[PDB]
């Protein structure tokens, strides 16, 4: 749960942050955000998530919601290949390294 | 019009901590308050309980208390004054007239002849203005007078 | 239930209103709920500050 | 001043403002703006409260000192912020005649949680005011402090302008913002005029209403524009072929 | 009802388990009675003020012949221990006895100082089915 | 369809098999629930109950 | 807070005039009122639902 | 409806045992009742751990500044009269006012069951390992 | 329901039976309709 | 003092430990000496009180 | 010794919360600060008008008493010692139409009837 | 009742039923017309007997109209004869104010707390007296930190009594 | 973070599957945008999330398009590739939204529910004053008092 | 509203719940915040301005547009006539004073004088 105290709290952090010329804990967040953001690739044809077989057990029976929690519990996100995330990928919407961002800006000067 | 939470919600299937669910005597509903509710752990229902607890009527009317508690206290630290007794000649002419008791006659308009439209009940007065009426014995004013802005002068607001 | 009083503002102000409280408070902020609101302004293509609107409940009041 | 090891650093504190404020009271010839904001907290009482007297007169047992202090709890007259060493070296400064070194630019919050005579329990899951002052107590800038007030308005219709093209587009720019997804949201005139209308003009709702524009369910007019560019797209391609 | 316990058992329907309105149920049976709790000794199932006079039934009303039981809500006085003499409560199957005598019952009512219901559990009072099912319950042995 | 893209197919069965295994469990048909004969007179037509083995 | 409830007798003052405790007190014989001494004066709450 | 079975007679010397049983029960909760009364005030008079939760402000905060220095020159003595039970902890500082509103808002203390253990305790099994065999609601060591 | 099988989906009265067709979509954009007009007619003379 | 308010100010002088017999040990109470033989008292009654 | 223990000993006239014992110097803090923290203070206590000041009000109470006022602080109030609805609730004149569920009318008058 | 209850046995009992029920006699009057000239010349309610009426009955008032409503007796007469006495007795103890000014109720004002203006000069009261004190505490102050490492105001100012 | 409690974990599908009424009230996903945009981050996954759904809701009253007899069954196939494609984009969300918050929560000392793992501080689901005394999936026994991640000063 | 043309308070004595006046220009006219109306902001005037001054053509309040393509309606006579000002409406108001007038108003039924000269 993610309260707008919370928010408030983020947002102190976030200028004290700015203020002391820390660039640290930024770079360690974009790097997060590059990482898992990549846009998911399309599924091809003939694709899709398995239900639970009918004819099993009553339709009120536990053993649906059983089935649903393991095979979610068998695919966790670094299972997820659907989605692009390596060093191989090329991310054209965002920006490489540290080098990049606009607190490097004397670097970029000629 | 408080966005708050007035309403003790009903006893169901056992509410558990999930996205989007929190047990129903959870700390977080109420201030903390629901302490005074809950019965912890797998309650066995033939020996164990207090009635009371799981009942409708009565939890919902704990709630409508601390509700009440909490505006009471609310309309209370809202008051910056005292109510003063002060004797009918020494008042300020907009208080000479006969005022009805609360909720008695339409709720009055302090001086609709001078301008002032506005409830007489709610109107507040300046303890620098009454000092005169209020502290008699002391001679040399022990609030020192107000000081006001003069709204015709040039000041910064005026582009002066 | 609700009822609308509707007047036209030929100084180009307009506010809407509910139970005499601003909208903006009434609703609580909430842009996705004002904006069901707006929307009559946008379907008759109107501008919605040539307009003063004062909203009444007549159900049952909550607050 | 701030350089100690705990706990030492909270009385090096103390004598330290006070010397402070007596050296900016003693300098005549140099300019000195003091900022504060919210100076409306400064004007009335602390939320603190004077120690109950029993803390100062030490004790035996609990069972008869006549005390009630672990018993039931009880309200104690605030601490006015007049009386904080601080604000009393600014005041001193104020009130004394012959300092017109100093000028006090300040400001007022009225940043506190809303009451409307009824009020609930808060949602802590979902609450905008957790972190508001509780004041609920009116206040004037004329009658209670010795400033000179001016008045402040939400955006007019330019600066509004202004403002809201400069958070939208700058911040597309920047790509904090919809970015390859620009034909979801609408364009920059509705936006305007719709986020004028939520906000009412008032800064702090501007940013907001900027920010939830995310949700907004009910606007059709990259829809409807869409739809005309196809069709328009066909005609072409039946002119064509 | 199912097996007659009393006469009403000829009139009374269970209708299933059955939901009453708060602190409303026909059959007043304190099952909670003796319910121990040291720190709340005074406060529980006990008068809602220590300020209150004893009730009706610790007092002799009228000229009696005399009585056999005394009902249950007498609270037990100094007198109940010193004096000696029979002292009798209605509870099932028949009667129970103060017959030694204590301090420590003084100013609870006997409605406290009598258990309600039972450990001790007689197979003759029950049919062979119900014998079975309170064996199922892991109460008697077997 | 909203939220159109360019975006390129990913390899077939992305998906690692789950931790239920269908494989072992027997489909049941005709005695799964109960149901009640509408059957006014007579013997029930024995070819759909029991005529074959 | 925690005061002593106070009244000032009309003799008293710098103009004589009527205390409304006094009133209180002329209403309490007219319509016969028990007054209850033990009553908490931080007690008082509207009843929020109803009112 | 079915007519009522007869329920069965009752049995024989089973008044005497029943009197037997009920009356020894009474017995035996003599020395219940004592030995929970010794184990309350017990509990009562002896120390216990801080009832605060290290884990929020005004607390997590080093114990040399701070609140703590608010309650080691200021409080000490009170804080030690009472035991450390957390409803006279709460109230008195309540009434030390130099916190003053955010005893309750701001501030965070450890929920009943776990601010009851006794002082210089190390593990949480501490809750189930106090003695089952006396009345006190839990509010025994 | 009891002991037996839950129904088809349709099997069931419509779920928005109560809801009138001119809501299930909302066709707004009614401003928008004149102004895609004067522009094709435009368009179409250019 | 019920757990309540005042919890915290019950003292161990409260305790009739000469009524009782206690394990060593355990610290626990084992049995309880008789209460009514030897029990003498001015004031069976109330001390106002003359039958 | 019935005040050494102060929540056992209640009379059926008693009423929460209870107030707290006085304290001399403490209605304002002009009079603190003199006769506490610092005690060559010129002013014993701050102006103190003539006329009678009401700090309950609307409600009226009984001169001479001593009293408190509604808690700003909710903290005072959460940690005060009053209690919760237990029992059975009881209303003076609707104890006789019983419940919610029963509700007892002697005579079919309309709801809105008004006695003239 | 004209229906059922009309004619027989219980038609006694039912009626009687109805004339208990009914024993509330509203009475009212106008406070306009209890402002006249009363027959020794004298204005019978003027403007303060009316604030001390208004007080003295709080909610038996509204719109400008005193209502008293007597429920205390089973029959129509006798409540009618309540009502009249407990009218002039509240008449009677109203008219004091026409004895003098000393039974004019007072007006209840709301007088706010002293503003901030004047709240400001809280900083400087005894002045003089603190700043020269002030020294002196930090002469003992300067003396303390010598000792110790923290220095306590209940080292230097405050004073906590031992025992 | 207020609640402290053990807790009943979903899976994401089912999460999403509740639409309008959380995973995407509008509410919700505006706070998560505020975190993102205050962290200097874009939300692009957030921004697919609320088209998607948006659209979702937009015609929720509506009855699917004409089912056409196929044999080949291409639009069966289709529509439910264009199906699965959208829960992964929603996937991709629901599983941002949870690490960005536990690393922000890292930031501001704050303390999770329990057995929740936050990333450079607790390896191990943190645990502290749970109803049983062990460490639920660790088997191992808990300290009183409660676990302290972070270094006191505030 | 026609009510509370006319209405005057020292009528309202002797009725009951007629007496009072119509709630919400009531409870408006008492809110000074209300007192002090916006004039028609910079951008609002300005516009007007250049539109009837530079391009020759006065902007249209929405009741003079003529939005039937097929007749010509005569202008209603309220058109641009009716006057803003919060004192009037919209209705606004403070709560404390919706709170006293409701409960009031409930109190109050029962005062009447039937019998008036």
């Amino acid at each position: 749960r993610l309260t707008y105290d919370h928010l408030d709290q983020l947002q102190q952090w976030t200028m004290r942050a700015t203020l002391d010329g820390r660039t640290e804990e930024f770079n360690r967040i974009r790097d997060l955000h590059r990482e898992w953001s990549q846009h998911p690739l399309m599924p091809v044809l003939g694709d899709v998530e398995p239900k639970f077989p009918l004819n099993l057990f009553k339709q009120n029976h536990r053993a649906k919601k059983r089935f649903l929690v393991r095979w979610h519990k068998a695919n966790t996100p670094a299972n997820w290949l659907w989605m692009p995330r390596g060093p191989t990928v090329v991310t054209p919407l965002h920006r490489t390294n540290p080098t990049q961002y606009p607190e490097n800006w004397k670097q970029m000067v000629q | 019009v408080s966005t708050g939470e007035f309403d003790h919600p009903p006893f169901q299937f056992r509410q558990r901590h999930t996205f989007n669910t929190t047990p129903l005597h959870d700390a977080n509903r109420f201030g903390g308050r629901t302490a005074y509710l809950r019965e912890i752990g797998p309650v066995n229902i033939k020996k164990q309980g207090r009635r009371f607890k799981k009942d409708p009527r009565t939890v919902q009317f704990n709630v409508d208390v601390w509700c009440a508690q909490q505006t009471l206290r609310k309309r209370w630290k809202q008051r910056d004054w005292e109510v003063i007794e002060i004797p009918f000649r020494l008042v300020p002419r907009e208080q000479q007239r006969v005022i009805p008791e609360l909720y008695t006659d339409i709720p009055q308009m302090t001086d609709p002849a001078r301008n002032d439209f506005s409830n007489i009940r709610n109107k507040v007065y300046d303890r620098e203005e009454l000092q005169g009426v209020l502290f008699p014995a002391a001679g040399a004013m022990l609030y020192p007078p107000l000081q006001r802005v003069d709204k015709q002068a040039m000041t910064l607001d005026k582009y002066l | 239930h609700f009822t609308a009083l509707l007047r036209e503002n030929r100084d180009h102000n307009g506010i809407i209103t509910v139970m005499g409280k601003p909208l903006s408070l009434v609703l609580d902020n909430k842009a996705w709920l004002m904006e069901m609101v707006l929307m009559p302004f946008d379907e008759a293509n109107l501008d919605y500050r040539d307009f003063d609107a004062h909203i009444v409940s007549e159900g049952h009041a909550m607050p | 001043g701030h350089r100690a090891v705990a706990p030492a650093s909270i009385d090096r504190q103390s004598v330290c403002v006070k010397f402070l404020m007596d050296e900016l009271s003693e300098e005549k010839k140099l300019p000195v703006v003091i900022v504060v904001d919210g100076w409306n907290l400064f004007s009335h009482e602390t939320h603190f409260r004077y120690p109950h007297p029993d803390f100062l007169r030490g004790l035996a047992s609990f069972n008869e000192s006549s005390t009630d202090i672990d018993l039931y709890p009880q309200e104690l007259p605030r601490i006015p912020a007049s009386r904080l060493s601080f604000v009393r070296g600014l005041n001193k400064m104020i009130l004394s005649g012959d300092d017109p070194n100093k000028f006090f630019i300040t400001c007022t919050t009225r940043d506190f949680k809303p009451f409307d005579g009824i009020s609930g329990f808060p949602n802590v899951e979902t609450d905008r005011f957790a972190n508001s002052l509780d004041e609920y107590a009116p206040y004037d800038p004329e009658k209670d402090s010795h400033f000179h007030p001016i008045q402040i308005g939400n955006f007019d219709e330019y600066e509004y302008r202004s403002f809201l093209r400069f958070l939208i587009n700058s911040g597309e720019l920047a790509g904090l913002g919809w970015g390859p997804l620009w034909h979801a949201s609408s364009d920059f005139e509705r936006k305007l005029y719709k986020i004028g209308f939520l906000s009412g003009r008032n800064p702090q709702g501007v940013v907001d209403h900027y920010h939830q524009e995310l949700v907004w369910r009910y606007d059709y007019q990259r829809t409807r524009q869409k739809q005309y560019l196809l069709k328009r797209r066909m005609e072409g391609m039946s002119r064509g072929a | 009802l199912k097996i007659a316990k009393s006469a009403f058992g000829f009139y009374l329907a269970r209708r299933g388990q059955r939901k009453y309105p708060f602190l409303r149920r026909p059959h007043i049976k304190n099952t909670h009675s003796m319910n121990p709790s040291a720190p709340y000794f005074w406060s529980f199932m006990t008068a809602k003020s220590q300020m209150a006079f004893l009730p009706e039934e610790n007092y002799i009303t009228g000229d009696w012949t005399g009585k056999f039981f005394v009902s249950k809500r007498q609270v037990y006085t100094l007198q109940h221990a010193t004096s000696g003499a029979k002292v009798r409560v209605k509870s099932f199957p028949s009667i129970f006895e103060f017959n030694s005598p204590s301090r420590w019952n003084i100013g609870k009512e006997m409605n406290t100082l009598t258990k309600p219901r039972m450990d001790l559990i007689d197979e003759q009072m029950l049919t062979k089915k119900q014998r079975l099912d309170y064996v199922r319950a892991g109460l008697l042995p077997k | 369809i909203s939220y159109m893209e360019d975006v390129g197919r990913s390899v077939k069965n992305p998906t690692v098999p789950g931790l239920m295994s269908t494989k072992g469990m027997k489909k049941k048909f005709h005695n799964l629930y109960s149901s009640t004969s509408t059957k006014r007179m007579g013997f029930s037509n024995p070819t759909l109950g029991i005529k074959k083995v | 807070g925690v005061h002593r409830v106070g009244y000032t007798h009309p003799s008293t003052l710098p103009v004589p005039c009527a205390q409304r405790w006094d009133l209180r007190l002329a209403r309490a014989r007219i319509f016969q009122e028990y007054i209850e001494e033990k009553a908490p004066g931080a007690w008082q709450l509207e009843d929020e639902r109803s009112m | 409806w079915a007519k009522p079975k007869k329920r069965p007679k009752v049995g024989q010397g089973f008044h005497e045992k029943a009197q037997k049983w009920r009356e020894e029960y009474l017995l035996d909760r003599h020395r219940a009742l004592a030995d929970s009364l010794r184990a309350y005030v017990e509990f009562s008079t002896s120390k216990r751990v801080e009832p605060w939760d290290a884990r929020f402000k005004p607390f997590d905060r080093i114990e040399k500044d701070g609140v703590y220095v608010l309650m080691r020159y200021m409080m000490e003595e009170k804080l030690q009269l009472c035991n450390y039970h957390h409803r006279p902890v709460k109230r008195l500082f309540c009434n030390i006012g130099l916190m003053g509103p955010q005893i309750t808002t701001k501030a965070r203390w450890k929920p009943y069951r776990f601010a009851t253990n006794p002082a210089g305790t190390s593990k949480a099994e501490r809750m189930y390992q106090r003695d089952k065999t006396v009345y006190t609601h839990g509010h025994n060591d | 329901r009891r002991g037996k099988p839950r129904p088809r989906a349709g099997m069931f009265p419509d779920k928005y039976r109560r809801v009138p067709m001119l809501l299930k979509p909302q066709q707004g954009g009614q401003q928008y309709f004149n102004h895609f007009l004067i522009r094709s007619t435009n368009d179409r003379l250019t | 003092n019920r757990p309540e308010v005042a919890m915290h100010r019950n003292t161990v002088g409260l305790l009739p430990a000469h009524m009782w017999e206690t394990d060593k040990k355990t610290g626990k109470v084992k049995s309880v000496k008789d209460s009514v033989r030897d029990y003498q008292t001015k004031t069976p009654y109330p001390k106002w009180v003359q039958l | 010794n019935a005040e050494r223990f102060p929540h056992e000993y209640h009379t059926p006239t008693s009423r929460f919360p209870p107030t707290p014992s006085e304290t001399p110097a403490t209605q304002d803090w002009m009079a603190y600060t003199a006769k506490y923290l610092d005690k060559q203070f010129t002013i014993s206590a701050e102006p103190a008008p003539v006329y009678n000041v009401n700090k309950l009000w609307p409600m009226q109470q009984i001169p001479g008493k001593v009293d408190q006022t509604p808690f700003e602080e909710d903290q005072t109030w959460l940690l005060h010692s009053i209690p919760v609805q237990q029992l059975e609730m009881h209303h003076h004149e609707k104890d006789l139409q019983d419940l919610p569920f029963i509700n007892h009318e002697q005579f079919p008058r309309s709801l809105e009837w008004n006695a003239p | 009742d004209n229906l059922q209850y009309k004619r027989y046995d219980w038609q006694g009992w039912y009626q009687r039923m109805l004339d208990v029920h009914n024993r509330n006699v509203s009475l009212r009057c106008r406070i306009c017309d209890l402002q006249r000239l009363d027959g020794n010349g004298v204005q019978f309610v003027d403007m303060q007997t009316e604030r001390r009426l208004r007080i003295l009955a709080q909610h038996r008032v509204g719109m400008g109209v005193l209502k008293l409503d007597a429920d205390k007796y089973e029959d129509q007469a006798d409540n009618v004869t309540f009502g009249t006495t407990k009218l002039s007795e509240l008449l009677a103890d109203a008219r004091k104010a026409q004895l003098g000014e000393e039974y004019w109720p007072s007006v209840e004002l709301k007088v706010r707390k002293p503003s901030g203006q004047s709240k400001a000069h809280y900083s400087l009261i005894d002045n003089e007296r603190i700043e020269k004190r002030s020294r002196e505490l930090y002469e003992k102050y300067r003396d303390a930190k010598k000792r110790s490492l923290f220095v306590t105001p209940m080292e230097t100012w405050l004073e906590v009594k031992g025992m | 973070n207020t609640f402290l409690t053990s807790s009943v974990a979903t899976p994401p599908i089912s999460v999403i599957r509740t639409g309008p009424k959380w995973w995407a009230d509008p509410e919700r996903m505006v706070r998560q945008k505020l975190m993102y945009f205050t962290l200097g981050v874009d939300q692009l996954p957030l921004r697919r999330t609320a088209v998607i759904q948006r659209d979702l809701q937009r015609f929720h009253m509506c009855k699917p398009p004409p089912r056409v007899g196929d044999s080949t069954g291409y639009k069966r196939s289709r529509a439910a590739q264009l199906n699965t494609w959208y829960r992964r984009i929603q996937y991709q969300e629901y599983h941002m939204q949870h690490l960005f918050t536990r690393h922000v929560w890292g930031l501001l000392r704050v303390y999770p529910g329990n057995t929740t793992k936050i990333q450079g501080k607790a390896d191990d689901g943190y645990v502290g004053y749970d109803s049983v005394p062990f460490h639920r999936y660790n088997r191992a026994p808990l300290p009183f008092p409660a676990r302290e991640l972070y270094e006191r000063r505030k | 509203m026609r009510e509370f043309a006319r209405f005057d308070p020292r009528k309202s004595r002797g009725n009951g719940q007629k007496g009072f006046p119509f709630r919400d220009a009531y409870l408006t006219k008492m809110n000074e915040a209300n007192q002090k109306t916006p004039p028609p902001t910079l951008e609002t005037i300005m516009d007007r301005a250049v539109r009837e001054h530079h391009q020759h053509a006065r902007i249209l309040s929405p009741l003079e547009v003529q939005r039937d393509v097929g007749r010509l309606e005569p202008i209603p006579s309220y058109a641009g006539k009716i006057n803003a000002d919060r004192s009037v409406f919209p209705f606004q108001w403070k709560t404390e004073d919706w709170y006293e007038y409701e409960v009031a108003k409930v109190r109050n039924r029962r005062f009447v004088f039937e019998n008036t000269e």
